[PDB]
RNA sequence: AAACUUUCAACAACGGAUCUCUUGGUUCUCGCAUCGAUGAAGAACGCAGCGAAAUGCGAUACGUAAUGUGAAUUGCAGAAUUCCGUGAAUCAUCGAAUCUUUGAACGCACAUUGCGCCCCUUGGUAUUCCAGGGGGCAUGCCUGUUUGAGCGUCAUUU
RNA sequence: UUGACCUCAAAUCAGGUAGGAGUACCCGCUGAACUUAAGCAUAUCAAUAAGCGGAGGAAAAGAAACCAACCGGGAUUGCCUUAGUAACGGCGAGUGAAGCGGCAAAAGCUCAAAUUUGAAAUCUGGUACCUUCGGUGCCCGAGUUGUAAUUUGGAGAGGGCAACUUUGGGGCCGUUCCUUGUCUAUGUUCCUUGGAACAGGACGUCAUAGAGGGUGAGAAUCCCGUGUGGCGAGGAGUGCGGUUCUUUGUAAAGUGCCUUCGAAGAGUCGAGUUGUUUGGGAAUGCAGCUCUAAGUGGGUGGUAAAUUCCAUCUAAAGCUAAAUAUUGGCGAGAGACCGAUAGCGAACAAGUACAGUGAUGGAAAGAUGAAAAGAACUUUGAAAAGAGAGUGAAAAAGUACGUGAAAUUGUUGAAAGGGAAGGGCAUUUGAUCAGAC
RNA sequence: GUCGAAUUUGGGUAUAGGGGCGAAAGACUAAUCGAACCAUCUAGUAGCUGGUUCCUGCCGAAGUUUCCCUCAGGAUAGCAG
RNA sequence: CGUGGAGGUCAGUGACGAAGCCUAGACCGUAAGGUCGGGUCGAACGGCCUCUAGUGCAGAUCUUGGUGGUAGUAGCAAAUAUUCAAAUGAGAACUUUGAAGACUGAAGUGGGGAAAGGUUCCACGUCAACAGCAGUUGGACGUGGGUUAGUCGAUCCUAAGAGAUGGGGAAGCUCCGUUUCAAAGGCCUGAUUUUAUGCAGGCCACCAUCGAAAGGGAAUCCGGUUAAGAUUCCGGAACCUGG
RNA sequence: CUAUCUAGCGAAACCACAGCCAAGGGAACGGGCUUGGCAGAAUCAGCGGGGAAAGAAGACCCUGUUGAGCUUGACUCUAGU
């Protein structure tokens, strides 16, 4: 069982705080009697709900910073495309379609022509 | 020796853990073919060189 | 060494010439994929042969000067005087060679012929037509022998 | 290539009463002073290490290969060789065996197999089916696992439909006149394969 | 024969693919064809198990014991069916694994992917 | 004559040859182009109810989120409602994340789990002292900015 | 006094970028020796291994300061061929190209040197907004020691005459490619053996499906797949086939004749000497020094020099696919390959256990059975175990496990034996035995 | 033998292979020294030693010529198939 | 003649037993070898015509593995030495306890440490293996427990030395060089209490850093306590540094 | 204190096959071959005549177109100067 991400994603940051700080309270009584009794697999499924909280928590302040930079450039280096070192540094596609006017009036005047050889 | 650096304790400690035998119900596994701990280590026999 | 009656062989093994051996074990894997992309970029090219007109052309050094053979290009007279300009000749698949010069009339009008044969037998389609299916065929060098 | 040489083993030399091989140094490990290098060796590289180089096609004059296909061609017609070759040919009415252009037309396999019957190939597609047994040597796991004798050539002069008619039938192939292989003219260089003409494919051959 | 140039017709991968397929792919592994009954009922030839059918055994000494399969035991490519069971000696009983190819399903577990896979198929239910 | 020695057979030993297998290797062909300061490769230490290892993962630790499939996982125990299901799985997929300590490794150091400074905040009757939480503080270099140095230098003064 | 310019600093100033890893294949740089010469030193290995720097999906090269001497060819790359040739060479050992011809692939080109001078038109960056691989408004700066426009030798530019011809971008649906999902036939009929039928026999069915794997033994028809097709889902963008909106532009390109011009690269070319390098010979390239030009000039034209001609290109500046290479990475298909001392060192918790201070060195090791059904229970023993009982088709399968050889060993049986044994010809004796009837 | 010093010794540190260090023995430089060890070139070369795997049938030698930095080797004629 | 593999054919053999292995049983061939019978075994394998090669072993002080005679043999003799009884156990020369006899003899066979080791420390259970006899015992085996600091060390300084930087070489990995042809840095007090520290000022010229658990160095003592820790816990009584 | 005998534990070197002599001949010094002498199971403690006993592909000598350390008015070079 555990918890529901999609049921956390209603609640505001402060009812997932109050949880967070309630399930690792109900964390703390498991391993105290979990010492006493052989095995103790509930205590598994505390854990997951715990890294389910904190997770679904942690998109909401990502999601809070990419709204505030919004509409803008320089957003921050960990919220950027993580494509690849040398794609990232590659040259983007308008700037690497900036062409002469030597070339631009030969382009315009003269494309490759669509011939057929039948007749 | 009895003064250490935590590199050397820590190290002492990841070795202690691992000297025990193989766990009993690993050998009823479905498809098993380990019989026993072939990387236990004894004081008396061989040296850790850290 | 030397031994009985035998021609002296000069074998050019001395180096570790093992390693730079080459056994093409792909002489039928490298024909097939030649076949596709000679048909793939026939497909994107479509109606074009996927190849220029080229002239003819009488080979050089005497050993061949008996022979003709394709050329690489029409040789900027030929194409001025089939009455065509060169950077829309280079759109109609004529291959134009800018340093190459003609020397002779017999060769040059051959050129000049040559394109006026082509220029019969294409099909220029508009920029903004309908541009209607013309059947390729997939060789100018076919075409005109 | 490195395949038994890739250790930094060298000779002990003489005085030391062992034998002069290459051997590995070091030592705490079982696998320290054993012989080395050699094709006697344990581990070591085997004699002549085969390398790839080696002549795998044969170029054959064109001649020739248009001689022995006229050959396994002529001898198609010869029911004292098809016999030989073991093809079941004794109720057949009379060899070569021509039938209409019609079978070359036969869409499903079903109506294939009735047509080879009716003309005689009863008895020797029976043949492959029940001589099908498993490789003996090591070649059932090299993907060569079953073998079976090979039935029936059937030819044609065009392709509507009967090269896949056959794909399904075990022992028998599908074959063009102008392709005509040699390797299925007389396979095992045993001349004499039963062969299967169609009217139109009969006709191309002059 | 095969005609793809993205088939293998090598023992080696196929021998490979079965030992090391991942569980979810087992369950199209463990497919049991069914009855005459359903076959004609349902217009579906073979489907994959689950634990809640109950099927018909028609190879094995085991033949003609019926009973509702108990668990799908994907790490051991077998299935287990109450009341066919093996009695130790000392008064133990221990399941004994069927295939499912040598079972014959009798009436489907019927679940809302069930039945839209039986559409899938095109079933008639 | 026994014992003993030798030879052979049967049975029993020692040993692991042969025979038959093969999720391995090897070679050839085909197709593709994709690591890293937005922190690579590698290393250390840790994480499972019961694991030493391998495999997986990083204090969210044999994993979280999302998508698909759709009932398991299994050596034992346990959990069942999650079973006509916004849903089992050591499932596939994977686009969101976490990613301890290091490492080109970057505050200064390092055979030390050593030693500082700045910014915001909290407590101890505290800008100064001590402690906690969060964010920082390497070098070369390019373009731009700002504060400057030089009787290097122009013009203007009084 | 104040404000500039030049030059040089500083900042945890704004934005970035190099490093490191991997490195099979490429571009350089450095550079051996083992060896061959029946010694050996020049020579060869080898312009190689090792060492260092630097990239990509290919790299590199590449549109002639080329090849040729022809009736001229026309970027580069790669194949076949030239050719084991011209040539080099203790003229010994040995080495060793290219032009020419056919094929794969083919694609071209652009900068410097020119006053827009009737107008810095240009470009970075900052800030606001918007339809954001970006556009517009505004504001410092770069920039006169030259940023935009115009042209590249094949040309071209400034004027004169005559007239013509030709044009851009944004949405939508398909197509192409890639990834991926799903659906799409036919026996488990009868008899026998067997633990098990997947075997044998009879009767059928499908087949654009008789590839392969699994299931208790050789399974087209039992399962997954296979074959042929159908239907979806997510991504790349103009590669193109249709639909539509904007008219870009009082712009740009091409074209005939006359005239005037036509700038074309320097510590560079080139020369001597040294060294190395080459197949390159009175010097193939490269680099070191010293000298160091030119404009009907200069480079090349494979015997040095002086004189006269002729041919072909345009360096000291630059970009560019494909054809080519590939034991590294990823994903596949295979084999007259190997089968557990073989095949990679490694089929397994193998670069592991283990050895050394260290750099490094580096194994062994797969197989019960269909299914653990892994032997309940009784009995002897301190226990391990034994003897029964039992499971299993088989314990002549008991986790020392498929089969289970030899050396070597025990027990039983037979025989011989005064310092070896073993062997050959021949036969007696004992044991055993086939044929023939 | 020497035993209050040219004494003994620990820890730190410096010196690295045609190199160190040496009251000098070619000594020591990790049981390795008249040139350490590790990997690679490297399957380094050997006119020299050793080995070189099934049967039957038929034929059947030479140690001699000349040249060679040639004398434990080759080339050459001869003998053999 | 034989072996691994490949094309052809015998609609070849086979779970009613393939292959392998063993057999002073039979048959064929001059031989290489071939064939059969019996036992064991459990899943594949041959004849013939051809193709192909990593194709035949007695030796190489051959390679790897395995095994003998030697052989129940050499041996298990340095370091003065054991004995009696009880307990435990299946079992006692060797374990425990008691008694007796001895030794180390304070530059010890005693009590602590440094380097090194890493849990060997302690308890419980326990003897298949190891302690070259034995074993009930053990530094073995299985399972656990155990190391408590302001004052003891490290942490700081510097030594011989190591080593960035600014630079200078070097094709280059890197070498020199530590104050050198550097614009090289930071502390006190003010002034405003829009207040951050701009601004009043003056002073300073050395100069990264690493390098000693035996050098230099701020400060803790006693008593008690555990199966196993203490100048560290507990009780008491102190001192030092910083604020 | 060993050796010796016993309980326990328990190797190695080496090994073509082996182990009685005389003479002969023979690779010129036999355990084996020839002619003779002889010849009786199984063995224990010693012993050092023999097994040309074992330990090492003679370190002396020589040969090889095999080296290396060192020397010098050797040959051919070279750093430095």
């Amino acid at each position: 069982a555990g918890v529901k991400a999609y049921e956390l994603r209603t609640k505001s940051k402060e009812q997932l705080a109050s949880q967070l700080v309630d399930l690792k309270k109900e964390l703390a009584e498991l391993k105290v009697q979990k010492l006493s009794r052989p095995s103790l697999p509930k205590i598994k499924t505390v854990r997951k709900s715990i890294a389910c909280v904190l997770t679904v928590i942690n998109e909401q302040q990502r999601e809070a910073v990419r709204q505030l930079y919004k509409g803008k450039k320089y957003q921050p280096k960990d919220l950027r495309a993580k494509k690849t070192r040398a794609l990232r540094r590659a040259l983007t596609k308008f700037e690497a379609s900036q062409v002469t006017e030597k070339q631009r009036k030969k382009q315009i005047a003269f494309p490759q022509r669509k011939y057929a050889i039948k007749a | 020796a009895a003064q250490k650096s935590f590199r050397i304790k820590q190290k002492m400690a990841k070795a202690k853990k691992q000297n025990r035998p193989l766990p009993q119900w690993i050998r009823l596994r479905t498809n098993n073919t380990i019989r026993y701990n072939a990387k236990r280590r004894n004081w008396r026999r061989t040296k850790m060189n850290i | 060494a030397i031994s009985k009656n035998l021609p002296i062989l000069k074998n050019h093994f001395r180096k570790h010439w093992q390693e730079r051996v080459k056994v093409h074990f792909d002489q039928a894997g490298k024909k097939v994929s030649r076949r596709n992309a000679r048909a793939t970029r026939a497909a994107k090219i479509a109606p074009r042969p996927l190849d220029l007109l080229r002239p003819v052309v009488r080979a050089p050094t005497v050993k061949y000067n008996r022979k003709v053979r394709a050329g690489r290009g029409f040789t900027l007279a030929e194409v001025k005087a089939a009455g065509l300009t060169a950077a829309y000749a280079r759109t109609i698949g004529i291959a134009v060679d800018h340093r190459r010069q003609n020397r002779n009339q017999e060769i040059f009008d051959a050129n000049v012929q040559r394109l006026k044969e082509y220029q019969s037998k294409i099909i220029v389609f508009p920029r903004n037509g309908k541009a209607p299916e013309a059947e390729q065929v997939l060789s100018a060098a076919a075409t005109f022998p | 290539e490195k395949a038994g040489h890739q250790t930094s083993a060298e000779s002990w030399g003489t005085g030391r009463a062992v034998a002069r091989i290459p051997r590995v140094g070091g030592g705490g490990t079982g696998r320290s002073g054993q012989g080395a290098f050699g094709n006697m060796c344990r581990g070591g590289r085997m004699f002549a290490p085969t390398k790839t180089w080696r002549k795998w096609n044969v170029k054959v004059n064109h001649n020739e290969k248009r001689y022995a296909t006229a050959s396994a061609i002529a001898a198609t017609a010869v029911a004292s060789l098809v016999l030989a070759r073991g093809h079941r040919v004794e109720k057949i009415p009379e060899i070569p065996l021509v039938v209409s252009t019609d079978l070359e037309s036969i869409q499903k396999t079903k109506e294939a197999v009735a047509a080879l019957k009716a003309v005689g190939a009863h008895s020797d597609l029976l043949k492959v089916l029940k001589s099908k047994k498993l490789r003996a040597g090591k070649g059932k796991y090299r993907n060569r696992r079953w073998t079976q004798r090979r039935g029936p050539l059937v030819v044609y002069a065009e392709d509507n439909g009967i090269v896949k008619a056959l794909r399904n039938v075990p022992g028998v192939e599908t074959a063009n006149v102008a392709s005509l292989n040699l390797l299925q003219l007389a396979p095992g260089a045993h001349l004499g394969r039963f062969v299967i003409w169609t009217e139109a494919a009969f006709t191309k051959l002059d | 024969a095969k005609q793809s140039l993205d088939v293998s017709s090598d023992r080696r991968k196929a021998r490979k693919a079965y030992f090391t397929a991942p569980s979810s792919q087992r369950r199209v592994l463990l497919s049991a064809p069914l009855s005459k009954e359903l076959r004609a009922q349902y217009g579906i030839k073979a489907l994959p198990i689950r634990r809640d059918d109950e099927v018909l055994v028609v190879r094995g000494s085991k033949k003609g014991q019926e009973g509702k399969i108990s668990s799908v035991y994907r790490l051991k490519f077998a299935v287990q069916v109450d009341k066919v069971t093996k009695e130790k000696v000392n008064g133990a009983s221990v399941p004994i694994n069927l295939h499912p190819s040598k079972l014959v399903i009798t009436k489907l577990h019927l679940d809302k992917d069930r039945k839209a896979l039986i559409q899938r198929k095109g079933g008639k239910l």
